[PDB]
């Protein structure tokens, strides 16, 4: 092949052309010392920390930024190499503040483990240090610039990873500071990963300020729910408490980036929290009871009506675990009223094919295209780690990228044809000269958000959509094993339940309106009590009371999570599986073991007892579901196409608007984030701007 | 050769009745079995070579003295470290806990050029240096 | 009532074992969704699954069929089997 | 080696110890398996676990080795291996003022010959070993438990058995006993991660993957 | 692969025969133990402990396992001939402090989280 | 000597504790100082070794020249930070001179 | 300083106090909670500013290696005093 | 101290106070901490 061969310290490994001198020593274990090296930013060889001898050459070369020539020996731990490494450690050091008692990053900062591992022992700096002026950069990072080592990964990051061009170099010498220049907040959904990039406490979690230290954390992997991403996460937890979040790297999901609400939301899991089961007094007001009294008021209910009296509407943080098992005990009374307050069309196909509803082309699959198609959706919101990743191809692959929407910020400079649906007519014939980009496009690909299937026309669009996808999968010119067509889904729980069976929306529920339902987590207000028989029997099971609770019959805590072990399945069909960081606060339990218990009090116990056992059940109801980080290929859509066509739906005029214009709709979307304290300062922050941090 | 005298005995190893372990904790359990994340605050990657086995998160509660937190739960601060997934797979079996595997998550070799920072007609030049 | 109420049918997208599925999937299906418009039909593919064909009656009763190594004929007469008794 | 801070080195001790330990390889490679010397000069002989008693018998009663005070005898578990209990024999040579190291390894269940014969001073040892780890000797005069409590289960120093155990004891005055109950702390012991993600020791690199 | 070194027994039938020659010794030591430690229980209960102590591994077919479960409570057997154990170690098989846990779903989802 | 505290949660004594008998929680105060809420020291844990005065950057903990504080309960022995806090203003005239006598040794 | 819940149980500078119904208090029943009345955030305050003409100033806690680590604190702001992040020690710049 | 008097603060106890164990003054352990977890307080008005 063209591989060429390089040695590392005298062992001969075999790299591809354009390979750099730092990625050499990868390939046989070695990592070199880095400041400013990112591999998922633009190498800027300016921290000279990487600097490694080359054999018979007098000067040594930034590992990071140097391409290795054929028959090189990189000697990693020469004199040479070690005493360029002490010299640049020295001078790191010699203008940073003796701040590690006080500094949030001190345990796990590399400036601390670099110094003990590559540097020296003392100091010879007998002068006085430089300090600089804190800044304020909104309400989540904490900025003492004291502590910045002039790395510019935040610089980097901000421009091509987030898209925004607000953090610089001002100034020269040794006097360059990083920073806005002027007052400005760099309020961004993707804000806080310059916390992490930051390898010294220059920048830093504000919420997390103070409250613990790396070393006595508990780490537990999990998954977070606060959109269909599925953006991997640690929970650390210290003594029976949620600290903070971080991302876990996943190449294929996530990068090793997260949203703002992930990273920062979790504190309002430790407000308006569900902790006792409650019940009705006689004066029409809730009061906490036991859990066998609050089930056998449920039971007693469910034994008396059946068929199409009782129904449930399934919330946006549901696992798969709690919807299948009341699925199982309301198909137990006759019951297929099964809801979801996400709608999604039922004409055609329905939910019957997967690829009717997933994200066929997969996450890492936008790295392939060559162009993509946005249908009414706002990506950079509804998605913020699927958006990074169109930035990303759209800056190295140099994607085309079209919108039929209205014109949102999404980072990058992207082809607005419209906002009206008719557009999706007219590409689908000829009259749109965009069509013909489709056409001559050899990796197509679109994409329809969940939103704009909210309208009463979503059939319509879902009908439109697809049938642009079937004028380029079928027409020779696209490759036969490349999907085409994609819906993005904005809720954690939606793609488990359309899996299960569920039925999409509340539809099912308007024109059968029960005597009892169970709202389990339903918090979106798409069903209330002027909808609904008089004196209807409502059960909410959840860990927020935000909308449902306060409405509710019977109140059934549950956990959230991070307090249970459970299954999510992501916009593009990936299953994943959460783990247990904290058990639930008080008498809440696991949400699939309530309507366990509740099955044994009613007379009609679910077949399974342990959580091994409920996903077997999930097993046979939809394979794929215990296929956990594993994404199954959906086919059929021919199919789809032939069954969508027998109905003729019409598209309303109005035009396709995402609910979330601006990033102040971005910060509040469910229970979790509207009960943070940390959320309700970020909107605040960037409604009203910013009109005392030392340590 | 060997001159002990060996015997056959072809059965899958079981110790769960010898190792002294109550049955709650050897049924009710499940192991862990991963190779841990790099922590995102720093780039060190040294911490991500070993596989690891810990078992599921038990309840801990606040103790009405002073506040501490409390466990009932033995294996809480149990982190065994083994060389390979086959070893680990192997201890959990041979001790009758119940395992899930997470596989090995490596970062993918990256194309890093820094002649792009500066193209002619590419979107890879940077606005800033 | 003793009806029908969900049809799963379960297979592998590369298994020679599923083939006759994928068959009956590819030509017959649109027709026995039109026949059955208030019907769901569930098609769950995964990677290296036995074949097999759920049935949930009324009050939760489920009944599975082996589809293994069906031809695209057996396939269609096992529907049949389920969408006609309606036990 | 005029450098206050580091250790000075010796290499005349190293290359006797090294000369020894082909002698003692030579001598008996029916279960010699390996032999290194430390860069603080000391001499480790890994063998086959047939041949403890061989092994140790040659190196008391042999001329050249005189190897007649066993310093210690203890076990090392590491879940990682197929056996994953490693017996650490220390010998003393009071004579050639030198001392050897002689390792083996067993699993749970496989017995391991007792060195009672050679040394006397191994019959309390290999009580200990049985006791805290569940190595079994074949043929010791009484092998009982040393350490634990009458009734003891489990092997504690085993990796996998936890720090607190499973059971605590306590005074109940219904049955005006001492009674055992299962282990609940006031105060958890807080589990720190204290490995820095950046290597020390660049020479001690094992090969990728 | 299965050739491995015996601790005694190189079979099941030979396994077995130490297992019931142990059964013998412990049934025949109740009684000495009820009157030495002035237990209050009666033989019938004793025996019955020992009882259900073998029949907890009565599904073990491994005859090295078998061996060390022997050899262990050979063991225990030595500690309570010899008077080594105290009142509090025999009655420590009993669990005469301990609240009886609760075994089905419900109780357990009442009182707790563990399985 | 301004009366503020020596202590900003820096956790270095909680870290080196050998007994693990320190407990810390802090938060920004509301002036926005680094500040524990929680200095907990079971002092039938501890075991009198002196670490923790070793490991503090700032001088904020200390072993005392007491050795007279046996007490009639076990509850008494389980220092929160109001307890802790009280000892220093109590000894401080004690406890200043003599690390003026031996700071020079440290 | 030391305050007083509705209770009268006095609230310490952590801000801690049971609650009406909670049943810990009764730990407290012939015995007595021990508060410190010295509140470091009230005394703190009480501290001078100190005016200082230069940009940057270097504060070690007062006593040398008996204070806390020497750290450099930045005097351009104009609209607020630069604060010791040991010591709470404040510090302006003469007349800017 | 008659000759050395200590350096006088105003923090430091102006009276000395000696062991209170055993007494009604006595010191009485408790966590400094608030509380972690808030709960849903429903609402007073009684709907429907
Ligand atoms: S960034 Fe913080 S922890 Fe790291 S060396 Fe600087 S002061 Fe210390
Ligand atoms: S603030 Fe942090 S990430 Fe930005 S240049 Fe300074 S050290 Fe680098
Ligand atoms: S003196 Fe006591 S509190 Fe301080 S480090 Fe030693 S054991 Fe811990
Ligand atoms: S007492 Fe000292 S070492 Fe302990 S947390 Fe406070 S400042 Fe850090
Ligand atoms: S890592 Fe190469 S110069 Fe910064
Ligand atoms: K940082
Ligand atoms: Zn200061």
């Amino acid at each position: 092949s063209n591989l060429i061969e390089v040695f590392v310290d005298g062992q001969s490994v075999m790299v591809e052309p354009g390979t750099t001198v730092l990625q050499a020593c990868e390939k046989v274990g070695m990592q070199i010392p880095r400041f400013c090296y990112h591999e998922r930013l633009s190498v800027a060889g300016n921290c000279r920390m990487c600097l490694v001898e080359i054999e018979k050459a007098p000067k040594v070369v930034a590992a990071c930024a140097m391409p290795v020539m054929k028959g090189w020996n990189i000697l990693t731990n020469s004199e040479k190499t070690k005493k360029a490494r002490e010299g640049v450690m020295e001078f790191l050091l010699a203008n940073h503040p003796l701040d590690c008692p006080i500094c949030d990053q001190g345990g796990e900062c590399d400036l601390q483990d670099q110094s003990m591992m590559f540097g020296s022992d003392r100091s010879r700096f007998l002068e006085g240090k430089r300090a600089v002026e804190d800044k304020n950069i909104g309400p989540l990072v904490k900025t003492i610039m004291t502590r910045c080592i002039q790395c510019t990964r935040c610089i980097r990051f901000a421009s091509e990873i987030a898209g925004v061009d607000d953090l610089g170099t001002t100034g020269r010498g040794n006097d360059m500071q990083v920073g806005t220049y002027i007052e400005k907040m760099f309020m961004s959904e993707l804000s806080g990963n310059i916390i992490d990039i930051c390898p010294v406490g220059a920048l830093t979690s504000k919420p997390y300020a103070f409250t613990a230290r790396p070393w006595e954390t508990r780490k537990t992997e999990s998954i977070d729910v606060m959109d269909a991403v599925g953006s991997n996460i640690v929970v650390s937890t210290r003594t029976g408490e949620v600290m903070r979040i971080l991302p876990r790297m996943h190449e294929d999901i996530n990068e090793e980036w997260i949203s703002d609400k992930t990273r920062f939301a979790y504190d309002g899991l430790k407000r308006q929290r569900l902790t006792e089961p409650m019940v009705r007094n006689e004066k029409g007001l809730l009061t906490h009871t036991t859990w066998e009294d609050a089930l056998s008021r449920v039971a007693g209910m469910l034994q008396s009506f059946q068929g199409n009296d009782v129904a449930a509407i399934a919330g946006g943080l549901v696992d798969a675990e709690a919807l299948i098992a009341l699925k199982d005990l309301l198909n137990r009374v006759d019951s297929d009223t099964l809801c979801t307050e996400e709608v999604f069309p039922t004409a055609g196909a329905g939910t019957d094919l997967r690829s009717n509803y997933l994200l066929n082309t997969t996450i890492a699959g936008v790295e392939e295209a060559d162009v993509v198609l946005l249908v009414g959706t706002n990506p950079r919101f509804e998605a913020p780690l699927f958006n990074a990743r169109i930035r990303k191809s759209w800056l190295h692959n140099d994607l085309k990228v079209a919108l039929i929407g209205s014109p949102v910020d999404l980072t990058y400079r992207y082809d607005h044809l419209g906002d009206s649906p008719k557009i999706l007519q007219d590409i689908a014939s000829g009259s749109h000269p965009f069509s013909q980009v489709l056409q001559e496009a050899k990796k197509p690909m679109v994409i329809l958000g969940s939103s704009a299937l909210q309208r009463n026309d979503g059939a319509a669009i879902l009908a439109a959509v697809s049938n642009i996808a079937q004028k380029i999968r079928t027409s020779s010119g696209v490759t036969g094993d490349w999907k085409v067509m994609n819906i993005l889904h904005r809720i954690a729980s939606q793609v488990a339940a359309l899996d299960l069976g569920y039925k999409p929306g509340v539809e099912a529920i308007q024109k059968n309106p029960p005597k009892m339902l169970f709202l389990l987590g339903a918090d979106g207000g798409c069903i209330t009590r002027q909808d609904l028989p008089k004196d209807c029997f409502i059960v909410y099971q959840g860990h927020h009371g935000d909308v449902g609770a306060p409405i509710a019959d019977v109140i059934l805590p549950g956990a959230a999570y991070t307090e249970k072990s459970a299954t999510y399945v992501n916009t593009e069909g990936r299953a994943q599986q959460t783990k247990v960081a904290v058990t639930p606060p008080g008498l809440a339990r696991e949400d699939w073991k309530i309507i366990r218990a509740l099955s044994e009090i009613a007379g009609m116990t679910l077949p399974y007892d342990t959580l091994d056992q409920v996903r077997n059940r999930l097993e046979e109801v939809s394979p794929n579901l215990v296929r956990y980080d594993d994404v199954e290929g959906a086919n059929y859509f021919q199919q789809a196409s032939e069954l969508s066509k027998l109905v003729n739906q019409q598209l309303l005029a109005d035009p396709l608007v995402p609910p979330q214009l601006t990033i102040k709709d971005f910060y509040m979307t469910d229970s979790i984030s509207r009960a943070s304290q940390t959320m309700a300062k970020c909107v605040k922050a960037v409604t009203e701007g910013a009109h005392p941090s030392i340590c | 050769t060997r001159d002990t005298q060996l015997i056959t005995v072809d059965e899958k190893l079981d110790i769960t009745t010898i190792t002294g372990v109550p049955e709650e904790h050897i049924k009710t359990r499940k192991a862990r079995i991963f190779v841990p994340a790099r922590n995102n605050m720093q780039s060190g990657v040294n911490n991500t070579k070993k596989w690891k086995m810990e078992f599921d998160t038990r309840e801990r509660w606040e103790n009405p003295l002073m506040g501490w937190a409390s466990t009932a739960d033995p294996l809480s601060n149990l982190v065994l470290t083994f060389s390979t997934k086959e070893d680990a797979v192997a201890f959990a079996e041979k001790n009758g806990w119940s395992y899930d595997v997470e596989e090995r998550k490596v970062p993918k070799p990256k194309s890093k050029s820094y002649g792009a920072n500066f193209s002619w007609n590419k979107r890879t030049r940077v606005s800033t240096k | 009532k003793l009806g029908l109420r969900e049809i799963r049918i379960h297979l592998c997208q590369r298994s020679p074992g599923s083939q006759g599925v994928r068959d009956f999937i590819e030509k017959r299906y649109v027709e026995l969704k039109k026949a059955n418009p208030d019907l769901p039909i569930l098609i769950r593919e995964c990677s290296d699954v036995q074949p097999k064909l759920w049935a949930r009656y009324a009050f939760g009763q489920e009944k599975n069929v082996s589809l293994n190594n069906f031809s695209a004929d057996q396939v269609t007469r096992a529907l049949e089997n389920v969408l006609s008794s309606k036990a | 080696d005029t450098r206050p801070t580091v250790r000075p080195r010796n290499d005349v001790a190293h290359k006797q110890l090294s000369a020894f330990g082909e002698y003692v390889a030579e001598i008996l490679p029916k279960y010699v398996q390996q032999v290194q010397v430390s860069c603080f000069n000391e001499l480790e002989i890994c063998i086959h676990p047939d041949g403890v008693i061989p092994v140790l018998t040659f190196l008391r009663d042999h001329s050249n080795a005189q190897f007649k005070s066993l310093a210690d005898l203890t076990a090392v578990d590491i879940p990682t291996r197929q056996n994953r209990f490693e017996i650490v024999y220390n010998l003393l040579s009071l004579r050639f003022n030198s001392r050897i190291r002689v390792k083996t390894y067993t699993d749970e269940l496989t017995p391991i010959e007792s060195s009672v014969p050679v040394y006397k001073a191994a019959n309390w040892y290999e009580r200990e070993i049985w006791d805290m780890f569940g190595v079994f000797f074949a043929n010791h005069p009484d092998l009982r438990r040393i350490l634990t409590d009458y009734g003891f289960e489990g092997h504690p120093f085993r990796k996998d058995f936890p720090l607190s155990g499973y059971v605590e004891l306590r005074y109940d005055d219904e049955v005006k006993r001492v009674v055992a109950e299962p282990v609940e702390l006031a105060q958890e012991f807080r589990k720190f991660d204290l490995n820095s993600p950046w290597e020390a020791f660049p020479a001690y690199r094992q090969p990728p993957e | 692969s299965t050739s491995v070194k015996p601790i005694f027994s190189r079979d099941m039938n030979e396994a077995k025969r130490r297992v019931r020659e142990l059964y013998r010794a412990w049934y025949r030591e109740v009684p000495n133990t009820v009157h030495l430690f002035q237990l209050d229980i009666s033989v019938k209960q004793g025996r019955d402990k020992v009882r259900e102590m073998f029949k907890k591994n009565a599904h073990i077919t491994d005859p090295r396992v078998v061996d060390l479960l022997v050899i262990k409570g050979k063991m225990e057997l030595e500690e309570t001939i010899k008077v080594w154990k105290q009142r509090t170690h025999v009655m420590r098989f009993f669990h005469e402090t301990e609240a009886p846990r609760p075994k089905d779903f419900l109780s357990k989802f009442y009182v707790g989280h563990d399985p | 000597p301004s009366g503020e505290e020596r202590c900003i949660a820096c956790k270095l004594c909680e870290a080196v504790c050998p007994a693990q008998a320190i407990t810390i929680e802090a938060e920004p105060r509301a002036d926005g100082s680094r500040r524990t809420t929680r200095y907990d020291i079971d002092m039938t844990k501890c075991i009198y070794c002196g670490f923790c005065q070793e490991a503090c950057p700032v001088d904020a903990i200390v072993e005392g020249p007491n050795f007279e504080f046996s007490t009639e309960t076990h509850e008494e022995l389980l220092y929160n930070k109001e307890k802790l806090l009280n000892n220093g203003d109590k000894w401080e005239a004690e406890i200043a001179a003599n690390i003026q006598a031996d700071y020079l040794y440290r | 300083g030391v305050r007083t819940s509705p209770t009268g149980e006095k609230v310490t500078h952590t801000g801690q106090v049971y609650d009406d119904g909670d049943y810990r208090k009764v730990r407290f029943v012939g015995r007595q909670k021990e508060v410190n009345e010295n509140f470091a955030i009230d005394l703190i305050a009480e501290q001078p500013v100190s005016q200082v003409g230069s940009r940057v100033i270097s504060c070690d806690g007062g006593g040398g290696a008996l204070g806390h680590p020497r750290v450099y604190i930045n005097l351009d702001k104009e609209t607020k005093t630069g604060t010791c992040g040991y010591c709470g020690l404040q510090f302006r710049q003469q007349h800017h | 101290p008659t000759v050395k008097p200590p350096t006088a603060r105003k923090f430091i106890w102006t009276n000395h106070k000696f062991n209170l164990s055993g007494t009604p003054q006595q010191y009485v352990p408790y966590s400094t901490t608030r509380k972690k977890i808030q709960e849903w307080v429903p609402p007073s008005t009684p709907y429907k």
